[PDB]
């Protein structure tokens, strides 16, 4: 017989920088 | 159990009794109007709110055989056996008598059939669906599902045919909590004192659990005050004092006062001693607050009676240290309704959309334990005019305030929610947060005077020892421009 | 279950005869090819499984119903003998037509999924669609919720040759369906199904279904609550569904589609909404006429604008308006705060406002209120995209999902925002958001339409005058009115408190309704010393800027 | 343990916890001890997984659901406890939360005391100023 | 070594350290190496997946808990401290944290003394100005 | 490669250069040429992935530790050298950095690349090495 | 326009590799007294940013040699505040100066697809209206 | 074609396409036609799986083992022309592509497919092939 099997790695997350101006 | 034992809930009750009795009861009248009674209910709600209490009764009372489901229960390791799972489950059940099937934790078993990843999942999803509608789908079974998160369900499990009615199990009224204090109450033996609508009064959002909680935490109180007068005891306990316990009334507001609701047990706030005496000078501010805050959440009939709604917004501005911070502690110590203390800058994250998410999850917290207190420290490092910034971080800030404003001014009711703002710099604040209807009421806490300065030196000194022959005029008359602080 | 239980698809049912049923039973004028295959697609809950249910009697040809998802097995390879000995048996036994349900089940694409026995069985039927000999005749009847979820393999010639979009009915399908359904039971005479078909909009297939159900068990409660039936045979035979009975259901039920997106109920109408009275008659115009004189639309040949703009100092009624057209238009209705679809996550704010707008067309006709549009179609500006370029994303996909909605899409957006400077002007173009009303402070007359419509529900002294509130607030805003009226609320509740505290000391030591009866000319008077501008003067030049540039 | 009752299979973690769970019930009155509970249970809206989920809500129905539980205690320890699913956070699931915190002066005298009781110790010894001169040492 | 043990199906890296621990413990007393584990166990809070979150509340069970060890002693390798869990960094787990930084002059002299051991020098060269003159190098 | 051998599957890429690793130890002493590492070393502190701190950790154990490598030596490429981490650029792992940035090997190039095709008799390759100024080879 | 530096300019830039590699193209620069503004001194965030445009532009545009063959078009209401640097030759040196048959035939264009009146005549609108546009 | 390269067994498909190329290499100067590449050449950076890497990674060090003897081209057929890898359109494999943006051929397809069928006895198909514009196949 045959059999199956889970897997749940990652994904990708968005990250928000700040910047200085002159 | 039985259908006595569920309080607070009335309309749902009855609207779970008619769908699991009448086509058991009185098939002859649903075959006389013609068409046959919807066959499929989804209970959705809070938890702790009954649900599964209904599920029981149910199941009690119904004279046919039930069938329970937990929602990962049915999933097996080989190939497509959780499809013969559920296969069985349903054949059995239609095969033995009409009956009520019961999907536990139901978020478990439709995750949506889109976002998913996993094969087998939308395989189970799949053979749900067919189960429950196709070619011979179902011939006098009923389907009671219960969930806590209901919008992360695949629609095509809430269509009519799969899901006609959901049920909202949600938080009780004044008149639930009594009732379930009622229903808790009866086996245990309480003393005379004990007043239950006065703790249906106080009590502001405890559902179900939480009200058993509280009766649970009163009886431990009662019987680890009752034991210190005997010893331990281990071989054996005397008629005399295992008779007479008498939870008293006492007891019970002890364990109110140290419990909170489920909600809030995230956010809890630690514990600070401030008293309306403890705040010198102030009288108007202290008054218009105290009128504010009570009068909805303790005179609601006058409200209805003139039909208009109460102010929710406030805003306390001044110089530093005049005694803003110390007012929204004396409120979280005295006013009997909740309180979430925020600071200004602790809901801001690096990520993109997690400072509106959090400030979302507050605010639903805020509207779910109502009535509840929301103090807004330092207004102006949150909410700064829109625009200002040349350069910003993707315009998280304008994000932030325009969340705030549509969410405390929206597409929502108003379940009595009050906003407390505290800032020193007043120019730095949007103008439409500060527009009436969002915080309508704009309080200036200026220097104190000279009977103030008296009243404040004593409510500092109330628990110093002092000389007997010191007056304090003096000194209130030499400090002309001081503050609070000073 | 015969053909004549599914209706409202005439056209859709058309096909399904010529494409299966006469090239079935006579082969001769095809060859003097049909296909090996037919799919049928749309949104659930459409008659998909009622139609092949319905061919399926309708026609003597053997039946052999393999569910998607029922065919696979524990033991080694079982699903691959269970799918070959359904064809074989197919094949042996007549011209026979098979029906595969929930095919996703059964072809996820290909692409996402990695498992070895989907793979298997998927390339397996593959082999058996190409293997049909055209003698035979026999079709497979395939019945997917979602199409986009299909393996493209089998989207080819040879294989599921034509596809039927079986979509949501018209008016007249609504009343079709409506009259199918109810003609079982005894509907009552003071009835008119066509008025129910014109009141509902997103009802498909099912929900009316769902709608005749519930109004019925509103009835059966009407007359067992009150009898107390607790066998009666006059209780039996006296039992008609009237017209109560089907309102209430239609003001309970929600189309599926919009199940989710259920909203609190805000219940307003035109005359809470004091002044605008141009404002109010500019929106009917634009909002009634598309969706109910479509013959005015095809006289003139002209595309109405499928969009409009509220801007204006804060506290003037966007919101307002909003949920006056929200509750009382006659169409459905979802509504967006800005900031609510974006996600940290890669893709999700862009599924999000997909999704959102699907749901939209589903429901059709319907009204996407985007509330604070300064937060998700914010000017494009020099940010960077320090986000990734997730804004420039997100305003991206709302300009191509916005201008892709044709005439019969009917989807109109509402706008309203507190700063328009902040809007990309790529939104105002024409086409997208063409039309921006702008909402204007009260003028006097509109103060005191704004009073006594905020005064509505309160009792007032008899003797009283608003024309000196109205004269004396002036540069004052809606919410500032609303904030006098309950400042002096406040003021008579607090007299009322008291006055029943002293009444009750000195009668411990029958009530009359209150000791203060009704609003008062001291109440307003108090009311009004602590009532200030909420709108500074500033920000009335910067919009009187804004509208003499428009 | 925490992540002692996960598995590659799909659909054995959950057997696993109720295998734990019926063995846990089928003796006398017992008590099952769940450590470090901010792997096992997740907030399930925050989390992107499937089989986290399915734990999750596994772990819930044994807590709380019809036929709860027959006279079996079930303790838990974490570092973090607002990041646990709000469900568990509830009467019947996990009632009660005690707050073992930072011991105070009279405490860590305790702790010294207990800790320095089967050593042979000099005669020179004051625990009370070692007691004093510790200030944030967590035991 | 950090990475080695991780995987991509859901209870497989913890799998690998109870492996590695329990057939360590099987044996005599034993030494256990983690080269680089700032990548197995960085911060808890700040990290968004779950096996690593999972993995971290491993190496915290096996090595604190009922029954931790006995003769198993564990040694750790790494080049940023600061990243690590603090529920890590305390008695018990990592009792000492030895700062192995640069030598100094002797040191140097030592290393060069070690290093030019089997390589044929000449007479000239004196190991201790070359010594002296390194500042900077390290090993 | 730097890009094909990274993926999404936590343990996967690691895995995939413990394998390279193992195949290039086991048949004969060879020559390591991994390509572009620049993309699979973001120093570990300007990075928000986890993958790309993990497979760096896996090349530093690799690269050296107990029998780390048995006669094998190991050639990398970049474009930018700086965004490499400081334990890689460590004696026994990357020990020798090689500049390699005229006109007399332009010709050398041109004279190299027309060696299997007579292309002509009259044909000046000093206007060929002179124009083409500006080009990398 | 992008309040970056940098950004503003890759526009520019990327458009015209757009431009250049779809050769032949013509790339219509509407209202370019938005854009050009006569860069002259303005001594603040904006004029940087349109000194930047106005630099990016004219280094994007000289460049174009008798090879690619592109072609800009532009149009303005107001050709006072358009920039001498950019109305120079060797750039841009073309000047198309652009009535009631004007007006008439717009009116024509327009009713095309429309279900008009037979007793109807649009010269009287078009004699009416003397300065108007075909906006209006 | 695309998708038709993959099998049970494990390696198949670089055994195919090694198959394939040796085949080609083996008969004649001939050359091989790979309809819809786009299921074989995911892009390589939006897609996650190991297999289609293996598989991109064999076309690509098959296109690039050919020499001067083996006289064989390649014609590939695509639908899009973005979701192509840099990597397969460098320069060595993939450089001279065509841009097919008629009426011949049309009347060709319409004499092919409606001349199994009991037509008419008035038609003139020159009229279907001109009036039809941008139908193909
Ligand atoms: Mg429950
Ligand atoms: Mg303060
Ligand atoms: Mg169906
Ligand atoms: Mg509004």
């Amino acid at each position: 017989a045959a059999a199956a099997a889970a897997a749940a790695a990652a994904a990708a997350a968005v990250a928000v920088a700040v910047a200085v101006a002159a | 159990v039985g259908y006595d034992d569920i309080g607070g809930c009335r309309k749902q009750m009855a609207q779970i009794r008619e769908m699991v009795e009448l086509p058991l009861r009185h098939p002859q009248l649903f075959k006389a109007i013609g068409i046959k009674p919807p066959r499929g209910v989804l209970m959705y709600g809070p938890p702790g709110t009954g649900k599964t209490l209904m599920a029981r009764a149910v199941a009690n009372e119904t004279g046919a055989f039930f069938f329970l489901i937990n929602g990962p229960e049915v999933m097996s390791k080989m190939a497509g056996e959780s499809e013969s799972n559920l296969r069985k489950a349903f054949e059995e059940a239609e095969k033995n008598a009409p009956a009520i099937i019961f999907i536990d934790e139901i978020d478990s078993i439709a995750p949506k059939r889109d976002k998913t990843n996993g094969e087998v999942e939308r395989r189970v999803v799949s053979q749900l669906l067919t189960l429950m509608d196709g070619m011979k789908a179902r011939s006098n079974v009923v389907v009671i599902a219960a969930t806590n998160r209901p919008n992360s369900i695949d629609p095509a499990l809430r269509r009519f045919g799969r899901f006609d009615r959901e049920v909202d199990i949600g938080i009780p009224d004044a008149t639930g909590r009594l009732e379930v204090l009622r229903i808790h109450t009866k086996n245990m033996k309480l003393a005379d004192d004990v007043d239950l609508e006065a703790l249906a009064a106080e009590t502001h959002g405890y559902v179900g659990a939480d009200i058993a909680s509280l009766c649970s935490e009163a009886a431990m109180q009662q019987i680890r005050e009752k034991m210190d007068l005997i010893d331990l005891d281990e071989d054996e306990i005397d008629a005399e004092v295992l008779d007479s316990l008498g939870v008293t009334m006492d007891n019970f507001r002890f364990a109110l006062g140290n419990s909170n609701p489920s909600a809030l047990r995230e956010t809890v706030v630690e514990s600070v001693n401030v008293t309306w005496d403890d705040v010198g000078g102030l009288d108007e501010i202290k008054e218009e607050l105290k009128e504010t805050v009570e009068y909805p959440v303790l005179h609601p009939d006058q409200y209805t009676k003139f039909g208009l709604s109460p102010s929710k917004g406030v805003l306390f501005y001044g110089p530093p240290g005049t005694g803003k911070t110390l007012l929204a502690k004396a409120v979280a110590t005295e006013v009997s309704a909740n309180f979430i203390s925020v600071k200004g800058p602790e809901l801001l994250s690096m990520w993109y959309g997690e400072s509106e998410s959090n400030i979302r999850d507050i605010f639903d917290k805020a509207r779910a334990a109502a009535p509840t207190v929301v103090f807004l420290d330092e207004l102006d490092s949150i909410a700064k005019a829109r625009g200002g910034s040349l350069g910003d971080a993707g315009g998280a800030s304008d994000r932030v305030v325009n969340q705030l404003l549509t969410e405390m001014d929206g597409m929502n009711a108003k379940k009595n929610v009050f906003v407390i703002g505290a800032t020193n710099r007043p120019d730095q604040i949007d103008p439409a947060i500060l527009r009436p209807g969002r915080l309508d009421q704009l309080i200036y806490v200026p220097l104190p005077d000279e009977n103030a300065r008296l009243s404040i030196l004593n409510a500092q000194l109330r628990k110093t020892p002092l000389e007997p022959g010191l007056e304090l005029t003096a000194i209130a008359k030499a400090t002309q421009g001081f503050s609070g602080a000073d | 279950v015969g053909y004549d239980d599914i209706g409202g698809c005439r056209k859709q049912m058309a096909q399904i005869r010529e494409m299966v049923e006469l090239p079935l039973r006579h082969p001769q004028l095809f060859k003097a090819k049909p296909p090996r295959g037919v799919l049928m697609y749309g949104p659930p809950g459409t008659g998909k499984t009622l139609m092949a249910r319905a061919v399926a009697n309708e026609t003597g040809a053997f039946f052999f119903l393999i569910n998607g998802p029922e065919v696979m097995s524990k033991m080694a390879g079982e699903s691959e003998s269970n799918l070959r000995k359904a064809f074989e048996e197919a094949e042996k036994n007549a011209p026979a037509i098979i029906f595969i349900d929930e095919i996703d089940s059964i072809a996820p694409k290909r692409d996402k999924t990695n498992g070895e026995v989907e793979r298997r069985v998927v390339s397996q039927l593959l082999t058996l669609m190409d293997g049909m000999k055209a003698r035979s005749n026999v079709v497979v009847i395939a019945a997917t919720n979602r199409p986009n979820s299909i393996d493209p393999a089998l989207r080819r010639f040879g294989r599921f040759d034509r596809e039927v979009d079986i979509g949501i009915p018209d008016a007249t399908g609504r009343l079709e369906v409506l009259r199918i359904h109810t003609k079982n039971m005894k509907l009552a005479d003071d009835v008119d199904l066509e008025a129910l078909a014109a009141e509902t909009h997103g009802y498909v297939g099912a929900d009316i279904a769902s709608l005749c159900s519930e109004a019925a068990m509103q009835q059966i409660r009407e007359k067992m609550d009150l009898i107390d039936l607790d066998i009666d045979a006059e209780v039996l035979d006296s039992l008609g569904v009237t017209m109560d009975n089907f309102r209430f259901a239609l003001g309970n039920s929600n189309p599926s589609a919009l199940r989710e997106t259920v909203v609190e109920s805000v219940n307003v109408t035109w005359d809470d909404v004091g002044g605008l009275d141009e404002i109010k008659e500019e929106l009917k115009e634009t909002v009634e006429y598309p969706v109910l004189h479509p013959d005015q639309y095809t006289k003139f040949g002209l595309s109405p604008s499928k969009g409009v703009l509220f801007y204006g100092p804060p506290g003037t009624g966007k919101t307002l308006l909003a949920k006056a057209v929200a509750t009382e238009v006659s169409a459905n209705f979802i509504s967006v705060k800005g900031p609510e679809l974006l996600s940290m996550w890669y893709g999700e704010s862009e599924s999000n406002i997909r999704d959102i707008f699907d749901k939209a067309r589903a429901a059709a006709p319907t009204v996407v209120f985007l509330d604070e549009l300064d937060s998700i179609a914010k000017a494009r500006g020099g940010s960077l995209g320090d986000a990734g370029g997730a804004s420039d994303r997100v305003v991206n996909q709302l300009l191509t999902e916005m201008d892709g909605m044709n005439a019969k899409k009917n989807v109109f957006v509402i706008g309203a925002t507190n700063r328009p400077d902040q809007i990309d002007p790529a939104i105002l173009r024409p086409g997208r958001l063409d039309q921006l009303i702008y909402v204007p402070l009260p003028d006097e007359n509109a103060r005191l339409s704004i009073l006594n419509a905020q005064l509505r529900k309160t009792p007032l002294e008899p003797g009283l005058e608003l024309t000196a509130i109205a004269k004396a607030t002036q540069g004052f805003s809606g919410a500032d009115l609303l904030y006098i009226v309950q400042r002096a609320a406040k003021y008579a509740i607090k007299d009322s408190i008291e006055a029943h505290r002293q009444h009750e000391a000195e009668k411990e030591v029958e009530p009359e309704v209150d000791p203060v009866p009704y609003i008062t000319k001291e109440h307003f008077a108090e009311a009004m010393k602590t009532a200030k501008r909420s709108v500074s003067d500033a920000e009335l030049r910067r919009y009187e800027a804004y509208s003499q540039q428009m």
